[PDB]
């Protein structure tokens, strides 16, 4: 806690430093998301994993902002302060550099929440943020900045009152204490189904997604598909499923049709996309369908499996992003129609192309094989056609990816030259931890 | 023989149709579809009424002496019966489905052994 | 001519003189007909450490090679590894570790 | 409380139905009376008078 | 013919320099006319949209066809689950009082 | 009553405030649930998550004995060879038993209860041939098996 | 099987446990399978003329086994009146 | 256009409409494609009714 107001204070000296020095503006903003990963990887270090589910609590008094460490909440901080850097690495203002600093306070702050008020508070105060950071105004989007905005502010609107019922009901929107009164489940199930439902993009509330994730810079984007995707995730299981389990029962046959419907519309339209950006933007919302359905399967062992999968989704696609924004940034377009034989002419671009198109797939020796594999075992056995289902629509997923690499890979070799010594140190941490967390991701 | 002569594909210089994404321009000369045989005049010019039709004949055609043989036909057509065992030894042989000592007709269980070789699907409770 | 041309390899004994391939890019497996000028060394070399990996694999895998039945004759793993048990034939007859039968029922 | 291994409150319930629960000293509601005209709308056995009343 | 560089390191912008730099838009694309119009228009493809026939029949056999199969599907699975357990009959979204969440003291 | 249920909140309060442990012992890994008669245990929260400690011990356990009887299992048909269809029956079966333990103990409320020895499946045959005997019509179904795997 | 019945095994469990014999080949011609096996596993190129005589053996018993499933089939026929007798 | 006289020139142009199939060949195809790639759903549902039916049956001749 200390720490925090001191990372904090330490990260919000940015705005201080005089412009004309660049090369201290440019050192002290990569040096400020630097110290959170060490001092998570020392969370890390600090964790008993034989002792009990909440470990490093505090809370504040009577305000709420209650903060507790389990699994879920520490792989996810862990897999959000590998990402930031590399967003300071692909920024080059002042206001860049502010912007995903207040995003990276919030997101670490609402990964880790025990407070259910204090989640709404922590989680939608980037909202403003996002809506700036889409629609910037030379190079942006505006509609897709409404779009995204409009959504979230729906869902967290529809949540918004039957949170506070809960708290009338009980005296508290504490998750221990939540978990343990009696209250009126269907409400607050609706309520929490609403705000999930939008973050996780599931069908019919996702058409905020295929716009915010393309018209986004490549750190939004890198930003938006790793991490504010599984915020959805890790809503369903720290507060929606030990707080209203009745209704998560209930609303199984719902909740497993959205999911279905959605992998499957979602992969079909991946086919007929001609955007580069596009095409990793979509694809993004089968696996998500797939983690959800793995979540509310509630099985075996639900919440190892589908954590896994949230991080090998968020360390695969925002590679594909980085890949398709060196391209974008030195050729000024994301068209398939524009690219041809980038094999010759970015030899290692398109070798880490097809390594994370891959990846990206769930082929073996990437973590979303194990993934893709444990949470089929959660799915099978609820009902074997449910796994069904996702095991015979494998090669839906592959002709998108594998049509996309040859389309822009193979053929008369024409575009830009192969990449910096910069994006290569943008792409390799994700190449490493993919490698450990595929080969040897447990001792 | 690397560096042989290949003709170039020409760009777009009119209107595109809207489903534009159903060719494969690779950048050489000829482009195809996106899957072959999608559109375009078949192999030999057959189309697809041609093998729908010799097809209606030939999977019969197929089809019939499996037909003959699975309906009209049964265990006592062979000279022989099957691989005789001790009695230690074939009855775990025989608890395999897969067995094709379950045809041996002069077994005195040959019934009851040919009623558990049905195939089921769903593992009933 | 550029600047940076000059510090480019030419064009290998091995290429076409008709083919071009644009010399500037850095192919991570050496490129087109590549041939470098101390390859023999390199491949020397290159050959010892494989040799070298070859001694560490052949020595884990010696060290971890379980055999949960013995042998129905002598193997040539009784050479170099020290864990093999010791033969027992098709008639379950002991057997000596060069594989013959021991005395008592031997010539 | 939160592990990978399953998710306690779905299978932690009660196996009886309670009692009600004594919320205050005085268990008698108060108040203000609701008009004829509205008791009358709300009355469904005569379709007829029901889209009359309303 | 352009010289970014000074011998000791130390870029140069060159400004005012008669020869064109090499920078960051150097590969950048010549942009085809139809192309353009074409990503255009399948950016608004929403424009296009109309409650004509085929529309109509395809939007009902398809979207909400497989949606009702998924429906019906999930619920077969839901009760298929119950009855291999051991449990009774469960209630769903809409399907009048009945159990939900087995008891862990209870052997079924 | 209303009061009884009130002092004993207060005894377990009290109870779970003053309480201590050292000497290589870790608390959340308790060694005895504690035993109530309460109609829903989330009544009395020091009680749920002292009995969920308890309960998160035992599925790691039961995971923890699969593991142990799987290698042995391994080690009797590795070294038995063609034998191993009368030798390691039994070493099946106890593996079998103790993965069937450690998934249908604790399954969570939708998952089907699992069978690995397909001992409910033929169990059922069992059930369905006797009563298709005395309904006196043909059986639809396969006759039950005597095994169906290595094991059961 | 009774008009045909089996002759003596001549191979005991342990026998064909130390020969690791395939549970499918331990039927009443075993011990001739063990004689095979055992002569052919350890001779290398030259087997076919000096594992000959065990080779031959090993036939000759299928070979009665044989004609023995042969009987069977026609008594269980004739009994079925398949067969005219 | 150096090579349009060895390897053939750009005059011919593809004969394709870029149109969408017809409604009743979508449907169809679409049918039988559900019915050959969804087949266990078939086999367990079918499972499913001669399940029941039988446990009809044993409920109907038993109490009488
Ligand atoms: C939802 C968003 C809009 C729905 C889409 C409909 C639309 O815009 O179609 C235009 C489109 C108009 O086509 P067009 O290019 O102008 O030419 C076609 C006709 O010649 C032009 O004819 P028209 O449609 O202009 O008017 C004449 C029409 C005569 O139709 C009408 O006058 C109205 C049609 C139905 C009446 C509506 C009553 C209630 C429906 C609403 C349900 C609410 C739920 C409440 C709970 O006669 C016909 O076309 C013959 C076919 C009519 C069949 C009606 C069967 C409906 C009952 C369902 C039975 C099961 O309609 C069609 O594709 C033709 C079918 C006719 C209407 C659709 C009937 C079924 C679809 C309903 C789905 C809604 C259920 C959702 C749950
Ligand atoms: C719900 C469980 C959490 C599992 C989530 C999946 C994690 C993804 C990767 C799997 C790694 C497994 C690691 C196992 C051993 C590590 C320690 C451990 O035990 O895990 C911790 C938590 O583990 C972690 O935090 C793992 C971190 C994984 C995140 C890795 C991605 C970030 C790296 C990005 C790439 C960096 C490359 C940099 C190099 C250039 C606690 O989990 P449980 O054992 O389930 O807790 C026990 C429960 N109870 C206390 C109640 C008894
Ligand atoms: C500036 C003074 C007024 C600021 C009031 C802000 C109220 C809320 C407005 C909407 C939220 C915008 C937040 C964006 C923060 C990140 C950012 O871009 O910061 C700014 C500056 O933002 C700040 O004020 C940062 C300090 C406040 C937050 C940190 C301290 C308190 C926590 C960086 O400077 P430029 O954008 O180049 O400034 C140019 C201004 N203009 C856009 C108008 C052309
Ligand atoms: C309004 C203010 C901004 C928004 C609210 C921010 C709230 C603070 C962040 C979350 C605080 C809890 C951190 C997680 C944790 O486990 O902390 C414990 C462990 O401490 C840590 O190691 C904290 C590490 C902090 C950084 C890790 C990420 C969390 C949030 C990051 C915020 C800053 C990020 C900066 C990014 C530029 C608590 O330590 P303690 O000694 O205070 O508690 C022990 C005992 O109960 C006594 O109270
Ligand atoms: C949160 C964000 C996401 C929300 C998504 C939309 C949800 C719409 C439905 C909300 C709940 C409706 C009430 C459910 C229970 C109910 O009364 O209806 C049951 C059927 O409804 C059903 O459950 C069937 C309709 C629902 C099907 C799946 C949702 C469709 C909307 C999204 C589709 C996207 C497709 C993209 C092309 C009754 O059952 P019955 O009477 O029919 O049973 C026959 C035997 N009585
Ligand atoms: C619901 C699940 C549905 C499952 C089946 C989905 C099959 C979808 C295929 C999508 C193909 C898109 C990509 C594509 O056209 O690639 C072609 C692959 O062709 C092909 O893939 C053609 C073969 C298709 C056979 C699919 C079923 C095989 C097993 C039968 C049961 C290229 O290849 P090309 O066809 O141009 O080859 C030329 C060499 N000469
Ligand atoms: C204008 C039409 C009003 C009208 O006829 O309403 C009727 C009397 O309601 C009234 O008009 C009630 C107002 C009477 C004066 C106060 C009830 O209409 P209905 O029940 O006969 O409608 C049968 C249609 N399906
Ligand atoms: C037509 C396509 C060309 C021929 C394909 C093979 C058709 C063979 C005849 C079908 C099976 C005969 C046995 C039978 O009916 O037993 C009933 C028997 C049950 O008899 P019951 O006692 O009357 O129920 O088995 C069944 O339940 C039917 C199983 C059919 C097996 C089909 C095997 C799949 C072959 C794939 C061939 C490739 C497709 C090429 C296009
Ligand atoms: C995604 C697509 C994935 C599916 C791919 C192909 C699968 C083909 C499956 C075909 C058979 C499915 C199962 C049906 C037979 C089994 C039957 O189980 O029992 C049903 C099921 C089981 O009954 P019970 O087991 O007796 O309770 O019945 C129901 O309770 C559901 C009945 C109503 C189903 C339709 C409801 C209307 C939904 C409309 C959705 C459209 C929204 C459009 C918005 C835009
Ligand atoms: C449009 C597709 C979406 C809807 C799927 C069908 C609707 C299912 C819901 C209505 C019936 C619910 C049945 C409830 C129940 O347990 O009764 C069983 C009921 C009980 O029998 P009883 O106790 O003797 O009355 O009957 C059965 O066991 C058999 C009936 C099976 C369920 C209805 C038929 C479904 C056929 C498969 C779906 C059609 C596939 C279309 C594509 C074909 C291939 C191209």
């Amino acid at each position: 806690m200390f720490i925090s107001v001191l990372l904090i204070l330490f990260a919000l000296c940015v705005t201080l430093i005089p412009e004309a020095h660049y090369h201290m503006v440019r050192v002290w903003s990569f040096v400020a998301t630097i110290i959170p990963m060490w001092v998570v990887t020392w969370m890390w270090w600090n964790f008993d994993a034989s002792g009990h589910g909440l470990q490093m609590l505090v809370i504040l008094g009577r305000s709420h902002l209650a903060f507790g460490i389990d699994g879920v909440a520490l792989s996810l901080m862990l897999l959000t302060t590998v990402l930031f850097p590399i967003c300071m690495m692909l920024l080059r203002t002042v206001a860049g550099f502010m912007t995903f600093i207040l995003l990276e306070v919030l997101v670490l702050s609402a990964l880790c929440v025990l407070d259910l008020l204090g989640f709404y508070i922590l989680f939608e105060a980037s909202l403003i943020l996002l809506f700036l950071l889409i629609g910037r105004a030379p190079y942006g989007s505006l509609e897709a900045a409404y779009k995204i905005v409009l959504y979230t502010m729906a869902g967290s609107l529809v949540l918004l009152p039957t949170l506070f019922m809960i708290y009338s009901e009980c005296g508290t929107t504490n998750v221990l204490y939540m978990t343990c009164a009696y209250n009126h489940q269907t409400v607050l199930g609706w309520g929490l189904l609403a705000v999930l439902a939008v973050k996780i993009p599931l069908m019919p509330v996702h058409l905020w997604l295929p716009e915010a994730h393309v018209a986004a810079p490549t750190a939004g984007s890198v930003l938006l598909a790793g991490v504010l995707l599984k915020l959805g995730g890790i809503g369903f299981l720290r507060f929606m499923l030990p707080v209203v389990p009745e209704f998560c029962v209930s609303v199984f046959p719902l909740v497993s049709t959205l999911c279905l419907v959605s992998f499957l519309f979602s992969t079909l339209s991946t086919l007929r996309q001609i955007d580069l950006k596009k095409i990793v933007a979509y694809s993004s919302i089968a696996h998500m369908s797939m983690v959800t359905l793995a979540i509310f399967s509630q099985s075996e062992f639900s919440a190892y499996s589908s954590s896994f999968l949230m991080i090998a989704h968020g360390l695969i696609s925002p590679a594909l992003f980085l890949i398709v924004g060196i391209l974008y940034d030195r050729a000024h377009t994301k068209f398939i129609l524009y690219f041809s034989g980038l094999g010759a002419s970015m030899p290692i671009g398109s070798t880490l192309f097809f390594l994370f198109t891959l990846g990206n797939l769930a082929f073996p020796l990437f973590p979303n094989f194990i993934a893709e594999v444990l949470c089929m075992v959660s799915i099978f056995a609820v009902h074997e056609l449910l796994a069904y289902v996702f095991c015979v629509c494998q090669v839906l997923g592959a002709a998108y990816g594998f049509w996309a690499f040859n389309r822009v890979v193979h053929g008369l070799p024409r575009g830009p030259a192969d990449v910096t010594r910069t994006e290569f140190h943008t792409v390799l941490p994700l190449l490493i931890g993919a490698v450990w967390l595929g080969i040897k991701p447990m001792a | 023989g690397a560096g042989a002569p290949v003709k170039l594909a020409p760009r777009p210089d009119k209107p595109l149709p809207t489903w534009y994404e159903l060719w494969w321009d690779n950048g050489y000369y000829p482009g195809q579809p996106a899957a072959d045989f999608m559109f375009g005049a078949w192999p030999g010019n057959m189309t697809e009424t041609y093998y729908l039709r010799f097809w209606s004949v030939f999977g019969l055609a197929l089809a019939a002496p499996f037909y003959y043989v699975a309906n009209f036909t049964d265990e006592t057509r062979m000279p022989m019966v099957p691989q005789q065992y001790p009695a230690e030894v074939r009855d775990v042989l025989v608890q395999r489905r897969n067995s094709m000592l379950k045809h041996d007709f002069s077994a005195p269980d040959f019934k009851e052994v040919k009623d558990r070789a049905k195939i089921y699907w769903t593992p009933m409770y | 001519e550029p600047s940076w041309a000059k510090q480019l390899a030419p064009k290998s004994g091995l290429c076409p003189p008709e083919f071009h391939y644009n010399r500037e890019i850095w192919y991570p497996h050496g490129g087109f007909y590549c041939d470098p000028k101390g390859w023999r060394k390199n491949t020397l070399l290159t050959l010892g450490g494989i040799g070298v990996l070859l001694y560490m694999t052949f020595s884990y895998s010696t060290a971890n090679e379980v055999r949960h039945m013995p042998p129905k004759g002598w193997i040539p793993s009784i050479m170099w590894n020290s864990n093999v048990p010791d033969p027992v034939d098709f008639r379950g007859r002991k057997l000596n570790r060069d594989g013959t039968l021991p005395e008592g029922e031997s010539s | 409380v939160f592990s990978g291994a399953f998710n306690t409150p779905s299978s932690t319930t009660a196996r009886e139905p309670y009692a009600k629960t004594k919320s205050s000293e005085a268990e008698y509601g108060v108040d203000t009376p609701v008009p004829a005209s509205a008791l009358k709308a709300a009355d469904k056995h005569d379709a007829l008078a029901y889209a009359v009343a309303n | 013919e352009a010289k970014q560089f000074t011998p000791d390191g130390k870029y140069m912008p060159g400004i005012f320099s008669k020869a064109k730099p090499l920078d960051r838009s150097t590969q950048w694309v010549h942009k085809n006319p139809y192309i353009e119009a074409w990503y255009y228009r399948r950016d608004h493809f929403e424009n296009e949209f109309v409650w004509n026939y085929r529309t109509t029949i395809e939007a009902l056999w398809f979207l909400g066809g497989f949606t009702a199969a998924a429906y019906a599907l999930s619920v077969f699975a839901f009760r298929q689950a119950d009855r291999r357990s051991g449990y009774p009959k469960r209630q769903i979204l809409g399907d009048e009082p009945a159990m939900v969440l087995p008891d862990e003291r209870q052997f079924y | 009553s209303v009061e009884e249920r009130q002092s004993f909140h207060d005894k377990v309060n009290d109870v779970f405030k003053n309480l201590t442990g050292e000497a290589g012992k870790r608390w959340a890994r308790p060694d005895e649930p504690i035993l109530h008669t309460l109609n829903d245990e989330k009544e009395e929260p020091h009680i749920f998550f002292h009995n969920t400690n308890y309960r998160t011990s035992r599925k790691y356990i039961n995971v923890e004995k699969t593991k142990i009887l799987r290698e042995q299992a391994l080690e009797c048909v590795r070294a038995a060879g063609t034998a191993r269809y009368h030798k390691c029956t039994e070493v099946m079966k106890r593996l079998q038993a103790a993965v069937r333990v450690a998934s249908n103990v604790d399954r969570g409320p939708l998952a089907r209860k699992r069978d690995v020895g397909f001992i409910y499946h033929n169990n059922r045959l069992r059930e369905l041939q006797q009563q298709a005997a005395e309904l006196e019509i043909e059986n639809p179904f396969p006759a039950p098996a005597k095994q169906a795997t290595g094991g059961y | 099987a009774d008009r045909f019945p089996p002759p003596p095994m001549k191979a005991t469990q342990e026998q064909m446990d130390a020969a690791d014999v395939p549970y499918h080949y331990r039927d009443y011609c075993a011990h001739m399978y063990i004689d095979y096996k055992e002569c052919r596993l350890t001779s290398g190129f030259s087997w076919r003329t000096k594992c000959a005589h065990e080779l031959h053996a090993y036939n000759k018993c299928e070979y009665k086994e044989f004609k023995r499933r042969v009987a069977i089939a026609i008594e269980e026929k004739r009994r079925r009146g398949l067969i005219a007798a | 256009t150096s090579l349009d006289h060895v390897f053939g020139d750009n005059s011919n142009k593809l004969n394709y409409n870029f149109e969408p199939m017809g409604m009743g060949s979508l449907f169809i195809r679409t049918m039988v494609m559900v019915g050959v790639f969804f087949f266990p759903v078939f086999i367990m549902i079918n499972d499913d009714y001669k399940y029941t039916s039988f446990l009809d049956k044993v409920a109907a001749a038993k109490a009488a």
